């Protein structure tokens, strides 16, 4: 039944923070928790009759979290479930994986195990964490590690937050990236990467925000989250368990990114399931910029969600294997998935309410193409060594770095070999 | 010896023992182990009055050191701008040129010892001499980006 | 990543020390006597990275000198009383412009009592980030003993930042003829032992009064507004909320690809006489343009004769992020072959809605860049002058130091030197 979401560094819980304000728009459940049963995978219940999140928030410094603690939802999530340091990672991962997040690592495990004892029949996490924090890449690397050892048998979703220019404050974040990518490679069963550029340009383009901030990223990424995550709290056919995103979406172990393509978004100022499950193909709505026009796909399901009648979706669907050149690898479908729910929006939010919307998982080789451009300014600064003194003073060795590297080249491999 | 105790006398700026020393019969031109006089020594620790006493009674203006250098050298580089004026009068050679290949001019130059610097030219400083490096004056002057120094070296 | 500890050193290092507290304590309404006045509550949410809190604000501020009448003049001034009475120590009477006597002798009879203060200080604090030193390279006590204080620091606390704001001596404004040994003894030590320096060149600081200021006679006072001007700049994004550079060692994971190559050059826009009144604020692109010219630059060398390894950019005042944006992915452009390829998106923008007194639009570079060892060969050059004829040097080794430790010093600094050619020329 349940999983526990886990938000780790800045971004990871301001996303978070994004997420459960919204999941709670769309159960009817106020932000104290209370409600005048589907989402129980996703809350427990008190019975005073609280519904809190089955969430963690972990920080290395307490700024982050504890707006938090004294927000609208200061009283919807476990306060022991929000849990922060005092001294951040300083954008290095070394800080995040060895010195200062091992000051921390146990109490949290401690924490999260505190939730998984209040599971009857747990299945896994979902982690939320960006790429480029010293937080979001070196202690979620950690984490994930220990989540490996003590809960082996359990699924584990990342939603990772992937660099851009226009909104990075790190020279660093592309060693980071490699760093983090490298050693939770092998403890992650589906991630799920968000391109900050793309949701920037998304929200200029769609919803005419001239300057996005934070909130504005998030409340897009959200969305998409949420269109993710609801076979989960609403007992849909597709994806009903964490387990069912590796089959459906991963025929191989490490070639484990899916893209998100997501439509349609609209500024607050109606399509036909065949006009927005066009949209699906359209580079524009996607959350990775790539194209997989380039590249082959593995696996694709659509997941549906408001006023769909599945012989519409059939249609649309026939109609773009006829038209557009969507090559599958050879070892070739579309699940499909329909929650007759209407999207939500928030209300502060810069989107339009919508009557029908669609979230498209294709596992494409297209994505090798986001990799290579992190790979690409990893290699121009390391050919130099620039910056490696500030990881190797901080608990990690410099051939960790070349480690990372090779990995990173046999996965750019893996997506060539499929196609 | 006379000649150690006058050398100390003229770099520790003590007018009275220098004159009482060369009443003694003190060797005006004596050298220290690296060839440094009286005169080198009172011009490099800016003592005026010595440098005078030494030139009226026979010290070599132009006397060099193991490394080359002058008297001249040595108040260019530390800045004595009136003991420069007086071993110019005194016939200093403001061309002379030490080991590095240095002159007094270079060192004026480099120091920022702009006053000096307009002396010697006014002597005769040469804007050609090149030191080991193969650099002028205005040469350091455009290197280094001492604009108020290049002005002055083309004046 | 909280307290930044400050200490000030020799008359240089309290003068420009006492202009800095003045400034911040006005940008976040601290009052002569401790008090909060302000209008604005960003003012007060960072204000313990600098300030103990007795209700009473008291800078965390440790002031030295050799030299006994700095103590006075410090607390003359309009802060002087705030200062803990307590953490001023001072001596008997001043180095004379000894690095030796500063670093061996006498300052070294008195860094212990500086380092109880030190101490006392360090063990109030919730969350250290680390140390802030002013102090000037070409005297004795600030040069000399500030370096000693700055290794016994780096000793005891190993794992905080070290940042200083050095002064680097030019001809222009003090003829004494030993500042350049002070300074290579001294850049030897902050090359091995600081995390991060701002070089505050008086060569470069008397240039902007003289030739961009029309100031017939600059003064230390004319110098010193330049000075306080780019220590509130380069300060602003610990003092407030902020995403970039919020912290000592954020910035330094930002601004040193390379432990020794941790040299800035601070530059600002507009550059302002005092008591001068700056009408027609600068539109954006002339504070991104302004900033990026060798004219309105700290340290005197000319960026162009290098490359960018790194650049940070705070703007200040009520202006579009969307047109600041615009401007620096302008200047990158155009320049782009001045910013090294192999450092990836290596200039970071801030933007910062309260700007200093006296202006509504500001900003303030700091760059790590290349072109700061002609800065280095400058000191050099007079270095090697004065040491190859040997003068003077008997008034250091009768204080203990070996000639040795002059060679090993004008080594590391050519070293350096080569360093920075070296990533000039380097290629992706
Ligand atoms: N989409 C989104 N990205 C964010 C947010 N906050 C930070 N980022 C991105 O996250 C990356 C670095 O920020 P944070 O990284 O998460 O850093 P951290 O995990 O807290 O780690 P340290 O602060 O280094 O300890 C950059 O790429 C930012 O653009 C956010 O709220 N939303
Ligand atoms: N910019 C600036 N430079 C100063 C100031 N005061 C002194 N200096 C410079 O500092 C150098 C001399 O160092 P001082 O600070 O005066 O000497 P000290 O550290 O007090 O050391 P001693 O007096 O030798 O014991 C020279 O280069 C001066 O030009 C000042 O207020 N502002
Ligand atoms: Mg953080
Ligand atoms: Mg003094």
């Amino acid at each position: 039944r349940e999983c526990i979401s886990i938000h780790v560094g800045q971004a990871g819980v301001q996303i978070g923070n994004a997420c459960w304000e919204l999941y709670c728009l769309e159960h009817g459940i106020q932000p104290d928790g209370q409600m005048p049963d589907s989402f129980n995978t996703f809350f427990s219940e008190t019975g005073a009759g609280k519904h809190v999140p089955r969430a963690v928030f972990v920080d290395l410094e307490p700024t982050v979290i504890d707006e938090v603690r004294t927000g609208t939802y200061r009283q919807l999530f476990h306060p022991e479930q929000l849990i922060t340091g005092k001294e951040d990672a300083a954008n290095n991962y070394a800080r995040g994986h060895y010195t200062i997040g091992k000051e921390i690592i146990d109490l949290v495990l401690d924490r999260i195990r505190k939730l998984a004892d209040q599971c009857t029949g747990l299945q896994g996490f979902l982690v939320f964490h960006s790429f480029g924090g010293g937080t979001g890449s070196g202690f979620t690397s950690l984490l994930m590690e220990r989540l490996s050892v003590d809960y082996g048998k359990k699924s584990k979703l990342e939603f990772s937050i992937y660099p851009a220019p226009q909104v990075s404050t790190a020279v660093v974040e592309p060693y980071n990236s490699i760093l983090t990518t490298h050693t939770t490679l092998e403890h992650s069963d589906c991630a799920f990467m968000v391109d900050n550029e793309a949701i920037y340009d998304i929200c200029r383009r769609n919803l005419d925000i001239e300057r996005p901030t934070y909130t504005n990223l998030n409340r897009l990424i959200s969305q998409i989250v949420s269109s993710i995550t609801a076979s989960l709290r609403f007992d849909g056919a597709l994806n009903v368990d964490l387990t069912e995103f590796q089959t459906n979406l991963v025929p191989y172990p490490r070639i484990h990114f899916p893209l998100a393509t997501y439509a349609p978004v609209i500024s607050a100022e109606q399509l036909s399931v065949a006009e927005i499950t066009n949209a699906c193909f359209e580079p524009a709505n996607q959350m990775v910029k790539c194209d997989p026009r380039h590249g082959k796909y593995m696996a694709c399901c659509l997941l549906y969600r408001g006023d769909v009648v599945p012989k519409d979706v059939n249609a649309a669907i026939a109609t773009i294997k006829t038209k557009r050149s969507i090559q599958f690898v050879d070892w070739t479908g579309f699940k499909v998935g329909i929650n007759y729910q209407p999207p939500t929006v928030v209300p502060g939010g810069d989107l339009a309410k919508v009557q029908r919307a669609v979230c498209m998982l294709s596992n494409t080789t297209a994505i090798a193409e986001a990799w290579a451009r992190l790979d690409h300014k990893f290699d121009l600064m390391y050919a130099k060594r620039a910056f490696v003194h500030w990881y190797v003073g901080e608990g990690m060795e410099e051939g960790e770095f070349s480690e990372a590297r090779e990995d990173m080249a046999a996965l750019e491999k893996d997506y060539e070999e499929v196609g | 010896d006379l000649g150690k105790k006058l050398l100390e006398a003229a770099r520790a700026g003590q007018d009275d023992e220098v004159r009482i020393l060369m009443a003694n019969g003190a060797d005006v031109n004596a050298t220290d182990a690296s060839g440094l006089t009286p005169l080198h020594l009172a011009a490099t620790y800016g003592h005026l009055e010595i440098v005078e006493v030494l030139l009226k009674h026979g010290a070599d203006v132009n006397a060099i050191d193991i490394m080359g250098s002058t008297p001249l050298h040595l108040a260019a580089l530390i800045g004595h701008l009136e003991i420069v004026e007086v071993l110019l009068k005194h016939g200093a050679d403001v061309n002379a040129v030490d080991t590095w290949g240095d002159t007094p001019l270079h060192l004026a130059a480099i120091m920022g010892h702009l006053e000096i610097v307009e002396v010697l030219l006014k002597h005769g400083a040469d804007v050609n001499a090149q030191d080991k490096f193969g650099k002028t004056a205005f040469d350091i002057s455009i290197d280094n980006g001492n604009e108020d120094l290049a002005e002055i070296l083309q004046k | 990543m909280r307290e930044i500890v400050h200490i000030q050193a020799g008359q240089c290092g309290n003068q420009i020390g006492a202009k800095f507290w003045e400034v911040i304590s006005d940008e976040h309404g601290i009052d002569p006597s401790g008090n909060y006045v302000g209008d604005s509550d960003l003012q007060l949410e960072r204000i313990s990275v600098y300030y103990n809190e007795a209700h009473k604000y008291v800078p965390r501020a440790i002031l030295v000198d050799l030299e006994p009448g700095t103590m006075d003049s410090v607390r003359s001034g309009a802060f002087g009383h705030l200062f803990r009475p307590d953490n001023f120590i001072f001596g008997q009477s001043g180095a004379g412009n000894n690095w030796a006597k500063g670093h061996y002798t006498e300052g070294a009879e008195l860094v212990d009592s500086v380092l109880d203060v030190v101490r006392k200080e360090c063990e109030n604090c919730d969350c250290l980030q680390g140390f802030q030193l002013t102090h000037s390279l070409g005297g004795g006590t600030g040069s000399g003993m500030g370096t000693l204080l700055i290794s016994k620091v780096r000793e005891e606390y190993p794992d905080r930042i070290m940042n200083t704001f050095s002064v680097v001596p030019s001809p222009k404004v003090s003829d004494t003829v030993v500042e350049p040994y002070n300074a290579t003894l001294s850049i030897h030590q902050l090359v091995e032992n600081t995390d991060e320096t701002y070089c505050i060149d008086n060569e470069a600081l008397y240039d902007i009064c003289f030739r961009t200021l029309k100031l017939a006679t600059p003064t230390y006072g004319d110098l010193n507004h330049l000075v306080s001007a780019t220590m509130s700049g380069v300060t602003t994004s610990l003092r407030f909320p902020g995403q970039l550079n919020a912290d000592l060692r954020k910035l330094a994971v930002n601004m040193v690809p390379f432990p020794r190559l941790h040299f800035f050059m601070p530059g600002f826009a507009p550059l302002t006489a005092r008591g001068s009144q700056q009408y027609r604020a600068l539109t954006v692109p002339e504070l991104t343009q302004q900033m990026f010219d060798a004219k309105n630059m700290m340290a005197a060398c000319d960026p162009r004769h290098g490359r960018y390894l790194t650049v940070a950019t705070v703007f200040r005042g009520r202006m579009s992020m969307k047109e600041v944006d615009e401007q620096m992915l302008a200047i990158q452009s155009k320049n782009s072959s001045y910013f090294v390829e192999w450092i990836p998106n290596n200039v970071k923008v801030a933007v910062c809605d309260i700007p200093p007194r006296g202006l509504k639009m500001s900003s303030t570079f700091i760059g790590n860049s290349t072109a700061i060892q002609e800065l280095f060969k400058r000191i050099s050059e007079q270095f090697t002058a004065m040491f190859r004829r040997k003068a003077f040097l008997h008034w250091y080794t009768g204080e203990g130091m070996d000639e040795m430790e002059f060679t090993e010093a004008e080594s590391n600094m050519n070293d350096l030197v080569s360093e920075y050619q070296q990533y000039q020329d380097a290629t992706a």
